[PDB]
């Protein structure tokens, strides 16, 4: 079977930078490979077809080169709608075998992100858990420490995050911190307070029970 | 040109499902069809091809004597009739239409794939399907829903029933210690916006069948 | 003809790679009593007089291949037709061809009645034509993938008052020999007709014909030793 030994995993570039993919093939495919591009959460785009033409509608700033076992995918000049996991793909054999992937991601400046704070819904204190929610919005780079205190302590284990990917413009990232308490826990403490720690925020956004 | 995906869901491990592949903007009969799965994470995997006849049939090693690849070129479909399902066959199935119209009739029928659908989403497990709680989020300003409790993914958020796409994030499912998903999405909106304005999220999870979709 | 690999038969079979300019020569040798070919899709020679079509070219001065197709394959009766191209046939553009001198009429599936077609003499004046044909076989569930008959194919040809009569094989197919090596399901069967000047070629068939798109064009006499 053939393996697409595609590189690098994950890079990243600042705007206009040279981005370059390479892909080996274990065995001779000749030309039979090509390149996709992965819109996040959407399809992929065929880019590049038979390693080196250039497929209706993409842009000239990408381009495909090689043969044999070795090829090459370049972006001459780097771009911020470019967020995107690639993959190779040999279709020279009757199995076909696509590489491993390289996630890219845009190199910025440093965005600080606003952070708003939402206490536990009304409907859902009918349950009888809480779930406080601190929002880390529009930030590069993807790093943020983000600490709970309720009433002035250190919570650990309580909470879950989850991130957006680099959005194709303005390339920054969105962090979501979800405290959940039992109401027993929730209604035996009164200030809740969100930490957060970045290169452009120390910042605080804190909220009273229900005021 | 268009590839829909359809019938994947929650299904037992060892049980049957099929997929169905709607094409249409193309002569279907005269091109090869592709199946490339993905489970969240992980990269493309080529599943099967079939060429533009039911004559010449090709199975990657994982699946094959458990799946079967079909299609009907009157109704423009392609199909893929999974059996004895493993819970490593839990994966996002793409459709894939080949760009050669190679009538091989042999080999080498396949090439570079132009045409990808949105895909279906399978998730081969024994759990409880469970319907999502949905809780607002109270408020340039910043409001949201917050989706808790549900099981499987995916779960569809729209905000003003599909007319508010600007500033919108919603955020991936983090898996919770007790084995159901947990979402936010949020929408960032001016001050000017709280009179006058109704904001409104459309919370829906086909497998627990638990729409009904609420204003924040 | 400067060209590599190919052997004299599977130029004459107007197999990939293997089109070429033909020149003119008023002497022959015959060097192969049993023309081989190294290249094109899996054939039973033996079933027809095939193996003596190129010995047969060598005897003409000047011979040459049709420019256009004698007919156009898409549209013959028996519904539309694909155009057939293999791997065992490699097309130096693309990982599959097929014979510049037929085509494969494989239908978009339902048994058929069958069906006629006379063959005209597009060569020139005097040039005697040679026209290729065949028919393709397949195992039985093959067939019906390919065609809407598991059954046995009639085939019959008449040129120059010679009719001849043909019938397909299914199963138990013969080991792959004289081809390009990759293994396949089904078999080719290839015969010949020689149209005289003026007239016409008559070629009834039935589920897996191998339609003709380039004929001989062949004249003059060549000393053969
Ligand atoms: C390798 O295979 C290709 C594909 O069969 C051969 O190319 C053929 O080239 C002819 C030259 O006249 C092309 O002619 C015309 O193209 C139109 C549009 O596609 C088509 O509708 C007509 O019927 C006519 O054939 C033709 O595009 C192309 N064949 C086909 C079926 O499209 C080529 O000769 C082969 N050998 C090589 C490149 O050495
Ligand atoms: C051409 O014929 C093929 C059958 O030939 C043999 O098929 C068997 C498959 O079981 C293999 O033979 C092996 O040979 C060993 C001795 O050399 C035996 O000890 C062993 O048990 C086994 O039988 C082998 O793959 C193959 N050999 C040869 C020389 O052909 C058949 O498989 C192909 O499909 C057929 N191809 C076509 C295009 O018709």
């Amino acid at each position: 079977d053939i393996q697409m030994t595609q590189s690098p995993s994950s890079l990243s570039a600042s705007v206009g930078d040279r981005v370059t993919i390479t892909c080996q093939a274990s065995q001779d495919i000749r030309q039979c490979l090509n390149w996709y591009q992965q819109k996040p959460g959407k399809p992929p785009k065929l880019l590049i077809y038979d390693a080196s033409t250039l497929e209706t509608g993409v842009p000239s700033r990408f381009s495909g080169r090689g043969s044999g076992t070795h090829f090459t995918f370049t972006i001459s000049s780097l771009q911020a709608e470019d967020v995107a996991t690639y993959y190779c793909q040999q279709f020279a054999n009757v199995p076909l075998a696509f590489g491993g992937g390289t996630k890219v991601e845009i190199k910025r400046t440093v965005a600080a992100p606003s952070v708003f704070i939402f206490p536990p819904s009304d409907e859902q204190l009918k349950s009888g858990t809480a779930s406080v929610v601190c929002l880390l919005n529009n930030f590069y780079p993807r790093e943020a420490k983000v600490q709970w205190k309720v009433d002035n302590a250190l919570q650990s284990g309580n909470s879950q995050e989850s991130v957006t990917e680099q959005d194709s413009k303005d390339s920054t990232y969105s962090l979501s911190s979800t405290l959940t308490l039992s109401k027993a826990d929730y209604e035996k403490h009164k200030v809740y307070a969100c930490e957060v720690t970045h290169q452009g925020l120390p910042v605080t956004k804190s909220f009273n029970r229900g005021e | 040109v268009q590839l829909v995906e359809s019938g994947g869901g929650l299904v037992q491990p060892g049980r049957s499902l099929r997929l169905s592949c709607a094409a249409s903007g193309f002569t279907f009969d005269d091109f090869t069809m592709h199946w490339v799965r993905q489970v969240p994470g992980k990269g493309l995997e080529w599943i099967s091809s079939i060429n533009w006849k039911g004559n010449a049939l090709d199975y990657a090693g994982s699946v094959r004597g458990r799946f079967a690849i079909s299609r009907d070129n009157a109704k423009n479909s392609l199909y893929l009739q999974m059996n004895s399902l493993r819970v490593e066959d839990t994966a996002l199935y793409y459709c894939a239409k080949d760009f050669r119209s190679s009538s091989s009739m042999d080999y080498f029928y396949y090439y570079g794939m132009g045409v990808w659908g949105q895909g279906t989403t399978v998730i081969v497990s024994g759990a409880s399907t469970k319907g999502p709680s949905v809780f607002p989020l109270a408020p340039t300003a910043a409001l949201g829903c917050l989706v808790k409790d549900y099981f499987p993914e995916p779960v569809t958020v729209s905000w003003n029933s599909g007319a508010l796409t600007s500033g919108v994030h919603t955020f991936p499912a983090v898996l919770q210690s007790s084995g159901l998903y947990s979402l936010s999405s949020v929408v960032t909106v001016p001050s000017s916006s709280l009179g006058t304005q109704t904001y409104i999220c459309n919370v829906n999870h086909k497998p627990s069948n638990t729409k009904v979709d609420k204003r924040v | 003809p400067n060209c590599l690999n190919c052997t004299d038969l599977d130029v004459a079979l107007g197999r990939p790679m293997c089109m070429g300019t033909i020149p003119s020569a008023k002497a022959s040798i015959l060097h192969e009593v049993r023309p081989v070919t190294s290249g094109c899709f899996p054939i039973m020679h033996d079933r027809t007089k095939i193996r003596q079509l190129p010995n047969l070219l060598r005897g003409y001065e000047n011979i040459r291949l049709s420019t256009h197709n004698v007919i156009n394959a898409e549209r013959a009766p028996g519904g539309p037709y694909r155009l057939g191209t293999s791997g065992s046939c490699p097309n130096v553009t693309s990982r599959n061809g097929f014979f510049a001198t037929m085509a494969w009429a494989v239908p978009r599936k339902t048994a058929t009645n069958p069906l006629t077609v006379e063959v005209p003499y597009i060569c020139t004046k005097g040039e005697d034509q040679i026209t290729v044909w065949g028919f393709h076989s397949d195992d039985k569930t093959q067939m019906k993938n390919l065609y809407g008959d598991s059954n046995p194919q009639k085939f019959t040809s008449s040129a120059n008052g010679v009719t001849t009569h043909y019938v397909s094989q299914i199963g138990d197919f013969p080991n792959q020999t004289e081809d390009g090596g990759l293994p396949q399901s089904g078999r080719i069967v290839v015969d010949y007709m020689v149209q005289k000047p003026g007239k016409t070629g008559t070629i009834v068939y039935q589920r897996g014909v191998l339609l003709p798109q380039k004929v001989w064009c062949a004249s003059g006499r060549s000393k053969v030793i």
